[PDB]
């Protein structure tokens, strides 16, 4: 018989994402990236200075997956063996999140020979000047010193990245995320479970 | 130089509990040092606060009790490992 | 001199939702609703029974959030001294999720005097997926797994400002602020232990 | 009747399994349970199948290993917990 025309899923209920292989994606070394901090406690000294002129911190990542095997990979730069970040940065004071992010996007990666962010996955906030960070501001806070702020970055079908020589990207399968935050911390571990709401597509 | 202030609630905010200190007359409020929980930044419910007026320490250490901040009476005591131990102890309820 | 309005931004991108202290919501009780089961192991074998007859098992649970002390809780529904869940289960074959779960709240947490209630189900806010009929799910589908024996999936349920609902009297109800979930697979599940992240990309308003 | 495939990749399904065995034309698997990391719910490379025959289970334990299923010979073995040590001995 006759079927009825589906009705328009609202994105919110339903978002598809469309993945590749991850396979259609390749480096060329580029210039090395040095980190803007120099010690493990030059960042803070960094951040408390900061945050009396500037204010909070403002900062963002890119999430960008690719798929082989039937499961999402996230792109994730490594540099030694075991130190694993996300593309992205702190903004500049009245920078907008998403253009602020494809700045830091081409930035740190991009093509030299010659980005779609439509979603939030995710925001992570720091209390203190110290390392933890939570998915939210403890009720005893009411100023933290940043805010970090995660967006799904839709890859293109192809692409060339640019991999500062001294980092190593890498494409990591969920399984080696999930419960392993002695890996890849709180919030990269934590993200099989921020991506399982996708409906992936894996062309 | 500086003091403990505990038997707050864990909503009691940085900016509150400042509130009602200048409103004593102690207006050099230096730091103001929560005591949480890393494992989900919770207040512990006490939290250490500097002060380089030495003499607005007592002006605490009388004054506070007798406020409540949220129902709750605070609780100013000179630091000190066994005041420490004190409230790491009551932050078990 | 004068404000420019913020425009509304795209619904992938921010997703503005309102909370109510704890309060505005009163909650009264029901006849006891014992479970469809019994007996740890006894559910799994149903699985494999249910596998065969229907297929894959659909379970879809629920997310209300109220705020206290401007900190999101979620409401769970308590059972013994150690055991929360979310309020949902199963849907049954050939069914709308989101016709169903409204069906599952009503069911569990129905107010039995007017039953004109409605929910604001529009966020699926992530899948859990349980690969043998084992206790195991993970947020994905493992690489050597064709056939999964469950799937879970969970729904944002927007409560109004008020509301009364009602607690089927064998249960107890109670409102997880964040804080007491995170990092706490032990005392809440992988899943429920993983709501405070799940949450944290919404924006919320606490009236 | 049991035994234990192994020495295979972390991504070969169960179907794209059956269909190897159904190429040495059998069908009699019952079941197929794998073995995999409770943490994260990986392969560790390796199950135990149930079928139902005694016969094909010579064809299994003889045959398959010489076929390359994703570049892997099948390790087939029977059930025995000296057996089953070897394998997760590969999962390191």
């Amino acid at each position: 018989g006759n079927k009825y025309i589906q009705q328009t899923k609202p994105l919110t209920l339903e978002r598809t994402i469309n993945l590749y292989p991850l396979t259609n994606y390749t480096f060329g070394t580029k210039e090395p990236l040095y980190e803007k901090d120099s010690s493990v406690a030059a960042r803070f000294q960094r951040m408390r200075e900061e945050f009396d002129k500037i204010g909070m911190r403002r900062t963002v990542e890119g999430v960008l997956i690719v798929h082989e095997h039937r499961l999402p990979h996230v792109l994730l730069l490594q540099l030694g063996t075991t130190f694993f970040k996300l593309p992205g940065g702190e903004l500049n004071p009245g920078e907008d999140e998403v253009e602020g992010l494809k700045r830091l996007m081409t930035e740190i990666l991009g093509r030299q020979d010659g980005w779609v962010i439509d979603d939030c996955i995710g925001n992570w906030w720091r209390p203190n000047f110290e390392p933890p960070q939570y998915p939210y501001i403890p009720a005893h806070i009411t100023k933290p010193k940043e805010h970090k702020k995660l967006f799904l970055v839709q890859l293109q079908e192809k692409a060339l990245f640019a991999v500062p020589k001294n980092y190593k990207l890498v494409a990591a399968p969920l399984f080696e995320l999930y419960d392993n935050a002695p890996g890849y911390g709180p919030i990269i571990s934590s993200l099989p479970q921020l991506l399982s709401r996708f409906n992936f597509i894996y062309n | 130089i500086a003091l403990y202030i505990g038997n707050l609630t864990w909503w009691t905010t940085d900016e509150d509990l400042t509130e009602a200190v200048h409103s004593l007359g102690v207006n050099d409020i230096l730091e103001i040092k929560f005591f949480e929980n890393r494992a989900n930044g919770q207040s512990k419910g006490f939290a250490l606060v500097g002060v380089g007026s030495e003499a607005s320490s007592k002006k605490l250490m009388d004054l506070l009790p007798k406020r409540e901040l949220h129902g709750q009476n605070p609780v100013v005591t000179p630091v000190n490992k066994q005041f420490l131990s004190q409230f790491e102890m009551q932050s078990r309820k």
